[PDB]
């Protein structure tokens, strides 16, 4: 068993929609989520409490229900096109890719 | 029809902060007049007991969030420095070290001892000693002849006025007027949540500010079961508090008649050092019962698959790295400073389905205090006699971290805060403050007359 | 029972009590931190002497009022308020219109009853 | 997002030891609880390494294999750290990350405020 | 009218704020110089309800005695005082009989009517 | 007529804020006239 | 304008201007700073 | 005592503004005394 595992995986995206990723896990952690570009550093972009870190501009949000949460991204807009990670304590999830 | 009334003196409370008043044995004082945790006035202990037992009342507890922690934190430090600031400013004292190891020793080669003599003032500012006063190899390093004192860059070394004790005296927290603090009797409680039975107390009784690191000492043990208490479990960043149901004796010992030299080094500038040393020079060290140790350990791990289950096996290993105060166990005893390697407690793996153990130390005297940047409190020899015996209450444990491809978890010595010490005892209290207000339905119109 | 003893009892029963309370440290009397501690015990007593005042209940521990009760925010009986509740319960059902109350006590009550007793007077 | 400065990129031999480092502003440092490091091998996700606690210099370590391998250090005076690497081999090539978090309670979870841009370790004949 | 908003009314329609005035920290209550000003502010609180109580008026906004008025304290109209001034303007107009008002309140009614009362009571 | 820069006395400074408000203690304890004879029952 | 009184010239005038009159000031150029310990953990800040 | 001439090799704006100056300041040891150079203002020194 995997403690902390991401999905749906790698997916194409058309701007003007809502996009949706989702992690579940192991012994009910909390969890959060980071965001990278190529030759960055990540970022941080949902607490643990579902408040949006500073920084954000407001495209981002989530909820979870038992071992799953989900967070969803603001119209699927060009400028967040990046790759996403799902964290847990000690635990990052195999990450996503956005793309169009 | 009904209609309001009010209530004056109404039995309810809800959950505050306010500043508690200190309290303590009087009697205390009057045999150590310059202790330092022997308040000059106080509050008496009010050793009687609760008149209330709050029948069919239950509350809920926090102690990770028990803010009466910090007060007693706050107020521990602030006594402390008080206490020493006007003593003698030893910050000039340092000097260039010249010298090379002892000589002619009996000894127990060990690189201990340093016999020292370097050029100081005197009470005319036109004349100048030598010292020849002999420092711990912790407390200096080379410029290799050449020494300085460990802390020389840091603001001042001081010296703790001889007079002053530190011994702990126990110290009482009472609610102010209008406050009352209220006691948790549930057996074996976490220290949070609900509890199914609470009481109300004028004042905390019991506590006592021992300073310790690795182990929990002269602490109130469990009523019935080893406890294993943390703000999480899964958080590895957090520490456990293993609260014995049992002490476990341990004695510490320090030779050897170590004399000490009084040295003026201004106007009524008393510069205590030590002086020679009699006889033969052994390692101080501490003892544990080793079959004590056993029953003690085995009830914790007991415990601990409570939380990661029976099919586990739990691995004790020495200390992860770090500072010298987080590394080694340190308490103080006869007023002097102790740092005891604790690893020959932890060599051991515990697998589901007369002796004694010597743990060597190491003495110093120069300490920074609570962590504190910049400032150091120069220690004072205790002239040679130390004897310790002292009560093992507990340990305070940290989680390895990193997945696993087993059912293996270890445990070691961590966390070197000074605040989770206080917890072990203020876990049982909670602070709240009662209002007079109420307001209910009645029968009657408040006929009026006149 | 003794100090907040009470708590465990029914609202009836607890009135017995209202002296006792009043008698341990509600009166905020205490046998540099532990000076402001006894100032704020002070002011704390003589600002709930000053609604008792403002109400026309003060010297009593207990006052009728020509307020009428909103039995919208209980819901319940006045002998299940009094014999199946305690106070600290109570309290959370009603916390929501403390301010509201009060405002009433000044306005229906207190200052009437001075003022029709003035043209009495005169 | 204050980046964190880091210290510079470069190629080592196999078996050959390695220091990394990272420096902030006092305000930071003191204000931080933990500094984490992390790693990232190319085409591979985002791996824990440990922490160092910036008050007692307690360390703790996710796999034995790093602790045998890796040291944390840190500096309060200097408002730095230190990562010792030693028995470098051809999979440790990897970038290197310095990271912070300032959330002080339970149930607030693990966080990475800040970063630095991180540096590349090249292992190789 | 709010706190003070009183004084722009004349001295009749001002008696309705009373009791807004006692709330508005006339009470002393808050929310080392600072520490003085708390502890002052409860000595000043104090002192007015004593003299109450010596007059028999403690626990009422209004109060009477049976010592007569003065005409000749102000030479005015009993309408005239109650309708066409403020108090501001009342406080300077009586001002200099303080201390013989005080002392009539204290010495006329309420050391004589306590002792007639502890009669009828024996 | 001439006029120069001058003062230096930082006491100026405060004043040109503070100018605009006066502090005041509120009196209580008042006396007025009225037909009432305090009617005692005993 | 205004002053505790006008002929006595010992007495200061507030001019209170009803609009501001706004000031740009600068100082160059990148100098730089030396730390110096003059003593036991004696912080001396002086220009480089 | 401090000794010392104008600032030279300066880009500059000869004002007299700037000195050069240093002297023998004290150490961490009652034993060692150090040369700590630095610059001063006109305003902040007298001869
Ligand atoms: C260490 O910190 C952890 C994180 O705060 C603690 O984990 C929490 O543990 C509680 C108790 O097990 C969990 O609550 C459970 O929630 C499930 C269902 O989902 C709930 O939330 C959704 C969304 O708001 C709501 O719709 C549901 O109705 C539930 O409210 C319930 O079925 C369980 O009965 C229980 O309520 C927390 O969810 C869990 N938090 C997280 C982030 O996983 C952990 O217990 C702490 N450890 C210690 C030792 O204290
Ligand atoms: C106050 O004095 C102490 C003692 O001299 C200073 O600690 C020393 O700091 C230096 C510089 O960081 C350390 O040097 C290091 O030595 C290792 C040895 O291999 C080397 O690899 C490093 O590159 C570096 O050179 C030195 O070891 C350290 N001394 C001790 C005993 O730890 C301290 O920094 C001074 N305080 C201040 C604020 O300067
Ligand atoms: C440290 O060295 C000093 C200097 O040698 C020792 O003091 C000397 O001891 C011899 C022994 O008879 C005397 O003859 C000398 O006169 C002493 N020196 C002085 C200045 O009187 C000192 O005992 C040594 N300390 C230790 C711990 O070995
Ligand atoms: C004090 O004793 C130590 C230990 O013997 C001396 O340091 C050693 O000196 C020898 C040479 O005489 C070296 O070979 C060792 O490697 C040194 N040990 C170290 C550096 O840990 C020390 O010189 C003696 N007194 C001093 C240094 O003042
Ligand atoms: C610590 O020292 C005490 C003595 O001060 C030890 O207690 C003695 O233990 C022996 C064991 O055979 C008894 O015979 C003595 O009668 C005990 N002395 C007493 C009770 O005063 C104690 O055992 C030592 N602790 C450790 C861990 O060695
Ligand atoms: C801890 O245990 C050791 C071993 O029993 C004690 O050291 C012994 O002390 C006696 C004292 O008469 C000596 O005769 C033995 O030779 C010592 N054993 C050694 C040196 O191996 C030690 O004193 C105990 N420590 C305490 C009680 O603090
Ligand atoms: C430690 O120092 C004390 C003195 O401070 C020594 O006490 C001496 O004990 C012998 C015993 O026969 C007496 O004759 C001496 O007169 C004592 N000296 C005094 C009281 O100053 C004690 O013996 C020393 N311990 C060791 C191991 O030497
Ligand atoms: C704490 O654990 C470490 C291992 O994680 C111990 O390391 C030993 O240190 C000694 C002295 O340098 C070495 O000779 C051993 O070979 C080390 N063991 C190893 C590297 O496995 C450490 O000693 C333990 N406690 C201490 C040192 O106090
Ligand atoms: C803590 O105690 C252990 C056990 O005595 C120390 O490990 C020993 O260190 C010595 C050298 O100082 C070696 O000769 C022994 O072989 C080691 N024992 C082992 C590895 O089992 C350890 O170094 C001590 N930690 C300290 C002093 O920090
Ligand atoms: C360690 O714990 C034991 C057990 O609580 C303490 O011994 C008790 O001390 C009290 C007070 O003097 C006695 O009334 C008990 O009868 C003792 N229990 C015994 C002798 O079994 C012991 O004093 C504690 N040690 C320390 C250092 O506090
Ligand atoms: C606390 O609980 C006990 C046990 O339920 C209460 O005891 C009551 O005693 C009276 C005596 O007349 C009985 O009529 C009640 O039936 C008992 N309990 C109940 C629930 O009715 C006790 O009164 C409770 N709290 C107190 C006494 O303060
Ligand atoms: C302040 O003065 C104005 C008058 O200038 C007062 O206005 C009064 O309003 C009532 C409303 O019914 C009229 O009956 C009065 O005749 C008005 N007064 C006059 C003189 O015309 C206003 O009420 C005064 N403020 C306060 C607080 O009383
Ligand atoms: C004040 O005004 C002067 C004059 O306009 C500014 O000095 C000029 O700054 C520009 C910057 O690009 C230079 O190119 C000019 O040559 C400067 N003029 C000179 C030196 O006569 C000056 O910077 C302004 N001061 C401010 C804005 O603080
Ligand atoms: C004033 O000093 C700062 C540094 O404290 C200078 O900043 C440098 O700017 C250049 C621009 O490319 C960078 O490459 C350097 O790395 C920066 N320095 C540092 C330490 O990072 C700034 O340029 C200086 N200004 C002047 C006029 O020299
Ligand atoms: C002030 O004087 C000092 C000393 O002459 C100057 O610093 C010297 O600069 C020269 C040339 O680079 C170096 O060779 C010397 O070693 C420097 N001395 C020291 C102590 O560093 C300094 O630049 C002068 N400051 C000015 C001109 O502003
Ligand atoms: C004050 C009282 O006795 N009963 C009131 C009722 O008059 C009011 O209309 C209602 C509004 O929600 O709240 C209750
Ligand atoms: C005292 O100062 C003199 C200076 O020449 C030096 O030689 C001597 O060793 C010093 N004595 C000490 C440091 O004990
Ligand atoms: C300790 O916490 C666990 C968590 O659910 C709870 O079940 C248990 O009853 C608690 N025990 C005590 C004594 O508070
Ligand atoms: C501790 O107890 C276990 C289980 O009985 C035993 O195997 C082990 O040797 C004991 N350790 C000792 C006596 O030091
Ligand atoms: C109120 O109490 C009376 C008496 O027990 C009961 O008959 C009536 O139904 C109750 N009203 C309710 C429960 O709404
Ligand atoms: C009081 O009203 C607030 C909304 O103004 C509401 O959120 C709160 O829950 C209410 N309290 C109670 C006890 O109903
Ligand atoms: C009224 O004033 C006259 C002045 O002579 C005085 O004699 C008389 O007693 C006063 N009346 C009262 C009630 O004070
Ligand atoms: C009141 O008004 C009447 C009007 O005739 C006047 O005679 C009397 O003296 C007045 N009383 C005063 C001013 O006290
Ligand atoms: C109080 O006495 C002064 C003394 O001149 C007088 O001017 C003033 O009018 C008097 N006030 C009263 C109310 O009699
Ligand atoms: C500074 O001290 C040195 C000796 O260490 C001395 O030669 C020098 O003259 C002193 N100052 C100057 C300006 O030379």
């Amino acid at each position: 068993e995997i403690v902390l595992t991401q999905s749906p995986g790698t997916l194409s995206l058309s701007p003007g929609e809502t996009a949706s990723l989702s992690c579940t896990a192991a012994s009910y952690g909390h969890m959060t989520w980071y965001q990278k570009k190529p030759g960055q550093p990540p970022k941080l972009l949902i607490f643990a409490t579902s408040k949006r870190a500073s920084g954000i501009p407001d495209r981002f949000s989530g909820s979870q229900f038992g071992k799953q949460y989900t967070l969803t991204i603001t119209r699927m807009e060009p400028e967040d096109f990046a790759r996403y990670y799902c964290q847990q304590l000690e635990f990052f999830g195999q990450g996503t890719r956005l793309e169009i | 029809n009904l209609w309001v009334t009010v209530y004056y003196g109404v039995p309810v409370w809800k959950d505050a902060e306010t500043t508690l008043f200190c309290a303590s044995d009087a009697k205390a004082y009057e045999t150590e007049k310059h202790n330092v945790w022997a308040t000059h006035a106080c509050v008496p202990t009010d050793p009687n007991p609760q008149e209330i037992h709050l029948e069919n009342v239950t509350e809920e507890f926090n102690m990770w969030k028990n803010n009466m922690v910090e007060q007693m934190h706050t107020d521990i430090i602030s006594l402390w420095d008080q206490s020493l600031k006007p003593c003698v400013k030893l910050t000039p004292l340092c000097v260039t070290l010249q010298c090379t190891n002892v000589t002619n020793a009996i000894t127990d080669m060990r690189g201990e001892l340093k016999n020292c003599s370097f050029n100081m003032t005197t009470e005319l500012r036109d004349k100048k000693q030598k010292v020849y006063s002999l420092f711990y190899r912790l407390d200096v390093v080379q410029i290799n002849k050449e020494y300085r004192l460990i802390n020389c860059n840091t603001s001042a070394i001081t010296q703790a006025c001889p007079k002053v004790s530190f011994e702990p005296i126990p110290i009482h927290y009472c609610a102010p007027a209008g406050f009352a603090i209220l006691k948790c009797k549930d057996k074996k409680f976490n220290g949070t949540g609900p509890c199914p039975s609470v009481s109300t107390v004028q004042c905390t009784h019991g506590i006592k500010p021992v300073v310790s690191t690795q182990l929990l000492l002269n602490g109130s043990l469990a009523e019935e079961e080893v406890m294993i208490r943390s703000e999480n479990i899964t958080n590895n960043a957090k520490n456990i508090l293993v609260q014995f149901n049992t002490p476990v004796q341990i004695n510490c010992t320090r030779p050897n008649n170590n004399t000490r030299k009084s040295i003026r080094i201004g106007p009524g500038q008393a510069f205590y050092a030590t002086g020679d040393i009699i006889g033969d020079i052994r390692q101080a060290h501490c003892n544990v019962s080793k079959a004590t140790w056993n029953e003690t350990l085995g009830k914790v791990v007991k415990q601990l698959r409570k939380h990661f289950g029976n099919n586990t096996i739990i691995r004790f290993a020495n200390s992860s790295g770090g500072d010298l105060e987080v590394t080694t166990h340190s308490f103080n005893c006869g007023g002097e400073f102790f740092y005891c390697n604790t690893s020959g407690l932890f060599n051991s793996t515990w697998i589901s389905n007369n002796d004694s153990i010597t743990l060597p130390c190491r003495i110093k005297q120069i300490i920074n205090m609570w962590q504190r940047i910049g400032q150091a409190m120069y220690a004072p020899p205790i002239q040679g006699v130390i004897r310790c015996v002292s009560n093992i209450t507990g340990l305070i444990l940290t989680r390895d971290g990193g997945s696993t491809n087993s059912t293996t978890e270890t445990f070691r010595p961590g966390g070197g805060d000074m605040r989770d010490n206080w917890r072990s005892e203020l876990y049982k209290y909670k602070v709240v403050k009662i209002e007079p207000l109420g307001v209910a339905p009645t029968r009657c119109k408040r006929r009026v007359v006149g | 029972l003794g100090f907040l003893g009470a708590a465990g009892s029914t609202m009836g029963a607890a009135s017995m009590t209202l002296t006792v309370q009043a008698r341990n440290l509600l009166s905020g009397i205490v046998q540099i931190k532990q000076l402001q501690a006894r100032v704020l015990a002070v002011e704390r007593y003589l600002r709930d002497q000053q609604l008792l005042g403002i109400w026309g209940c003060s010297g009593k521990l207990i006052c009728c009022t020509n307020v009428p009760w909103n039995s919208s925010w209980s819901n319940r009986n006045l002998s299940e308020i009094w014999d199946n509740m305690t106070w600290l319960q109570w309290d959370k059902e009603i916390s929501n219109y403390t301010q509201i109350i009060y405002g009433l006590l000044e306005e229906s009550q207190n200052q009437q009853e001075k003022n029709e007793q003035d043209l009495l007077a005169l | 997002q204050v980046q964190l400065v880091q210290s510079g990129s470069g190629v080592k031999k196999p078996g050959a030891s390695v220091r990394v480092s990272c420096w902030t502003s006092e305000d930071i440092f003191e204000r931080t609880e933990l500094i984490h490091w992390v790693r990232q091998a190319p085409g591979q996700g985002l791996e824990w390494i440990g922490w160092v606690k910036t008050v007692t210099g307690a360390v703790n370590f996710g796999s034995p294999d790093f602790r045998q391998r890796v040291s944390l250090t840190r500096d309060r005076d200097l408002f730095t750290a230190h990562m010792d690497i030693r028995g470098l081999t051809q999979g440790d090539t990897a970038t290197y990350f310095c990271a912070r978090q300032k959330f002080y309670t339970g149930g607030q979870g693990w966080y990475f405020d800040l970063w630095g841009r991180g540096t590349l370790i090249v292992v190789s004949s």
